[PDB]
């Protein structure tokens, strides 16, 4: 069952943070409510003195204000936050953060992001190649809608397959073709279909000798 | 989408 997400970041390791679109109103609800409020009570800089651990808001480079967790107090410079509801990462002064409200905790409405990760496909161990294959997923998919379905776990987040909402297209898949990445082989008969398949595609990019197979 |  194929579930429609929207992609708000996109790491560097390959993973992937999505939204869920059902849910989407209630996030921009809470986000109005959220901002109404510290527009009437406008946090004073550096009265919000954050520790590890602590769930806050974070003024983010729009000038918008959104929810975080701080992952690291290096100094009171640099605050390491984690934007809970998109799942990209910043360094802040704490003259940049404030409290976070009951009303507005993770409790009323459940972080937004989730974490995922491309099945079927490895991700490139080179530096270079691995760069290639992000910074095409993120022309690819960042801010878009997409269907989603998870294909099994790992020792990490699920793993799963990515559909353009639109053209259906499957976007692991055009990496594939693409060169970018290599096939992660599954054995399992429900994966059959999908599987031989990126072989016969990494085929197609191995003979038009793409990104990874330039040279052989 | 964006923010920017």
């Amino acid at each position: 069952s194929y579930k429609p997400v929207f992609v708000t970041e996109i790491t560097d390791d390959l993973h992937f943070y999505v939204q869920d679109v059902e849910t989407g109103t209630q996030l921009e609800k809470l986000m109005e409510n959220m901002r109404n409020d510290i527009a009437s009570h406008p946090p004073v800089e550096g009265s919000y003195a954050p520790r590890r651990g602590e769930f806050c808001i974070a003024k983010f480079v729009d000038g918008e204000w959104y929810r975080a967790r701080v992952e690291k107090v290096e100094s009171p410079a640099k605050i390491h936050v984690f934007y809970i509801d998109y799942g990209n990462r910043e360094v802040l002064p704490s003259t940049r953060l404030g409290t976070l409200s009951p009303a507005f905790s993770t409790r009323v409405l459940p972080a937004q992001a989730t974490e995922y990760a491309f099945a079927f496909i490895q991700v490139p161990q080179d530096d270079d190649a691995r760069t290639d294959a992000v910074d095409s997923v993120v022309r690819d998919i960042q801010n878009t809608q997409c269907l989603l379905n998870v294909e099994h776990l790992s020792a990490g987040c699920p793993h799963v397959t990515l559909q353009f909402a639109d053209s259906k297209g499957d976007v692991g898949l055009g990496l594939v073709k693409e060169g970018l990445v290599m096939v992660e082989v599954r054995k399992e008969k429900q994966f059959q279909k999908v599987i031989t398949e990126y072989l016969n595609a990494q085929e197609s990019a191995k003979s038009a000798r793409l990104n990874l197979w330039r040279y052989g | 989408r964006g923010r920017h």
